[PDB]
């Protein structure tokens, strides 16, 4: 079950999308973050993404709705789809390898400014075969 | 991609750890 800290991490995530801190995530705000993650969703795509979470159908996602969804996916430790999705967020050029630049880009988006050494260290931490990049197998092990 | 973004932050936290 959700702990005090868990809700804290989920609030951090929610705030990343709720830029104006009005308590709700709009398709406009989701689009802004998706484009910052290397995606380019159409309005129809964004509407579908909001819909899956917008339990009461008012067209936006509030914290309770966000928490419900995030808590549910976290309980599915057997699911790998979320890890595959995260991998794609990192792997912007779709070549199956997360490069140092690709990893830095995501971290920068999260508001974490890392030095080149920190980035190389983050890569190294998951880079089992030492080729300088993180493939999917390496990414999973890192996440699990 | 809501949860994916959370996981990205997870990759970071774990790093900041040990
Ligand atoms: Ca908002
Ligand atoms: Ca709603
Ligand atoms: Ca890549
Ligand atoms: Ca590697």
């Amino acid at each position: 079950q959700l702990t005090e800290e868990q809700i804290a991490e989920f609030k951090e995530a929610f705030s990343l999308f709720d830029k104006d801190g009005d308590g709700t995530i709009t398709t406009k705000e989701l689009g802004t973050v998706m484009r910052s993650l290397g995606q380019n969703p159409t309005e129809a795509e964004l509407q579908d993404m909001i819909n899956e979470v917008d339990a009461d159908g008012n067209g936006t996602i509030d914290f309770p709705e966000f928490l419900t969804m995030m808590a549910r996916k976290m309980k599915d430790t057997d699911s790998e789809e979320e890890i595959r999705e995260a991998f794609r967020v990192f792997d912007k050029d779709g070549n199956g390898y997360i490069s140092a630049a690709e990893l830095r880009h995501v971290m920068t988006n999260l508001g974490e400014k890392l030095t080149d050494e920190e980035v190389d260290e983050m890569i190294r931490e998951a880079d089992i075969d030492g080729d300088g990049q993180v493939n999917y197998e390496e990414f999973v092990q890192m996440m699990t | 991609k809501f949860y994916a973004t959370f996981l990205a932050a997870e990759y970071f936290r774990k790093f900041k750890k040990r």
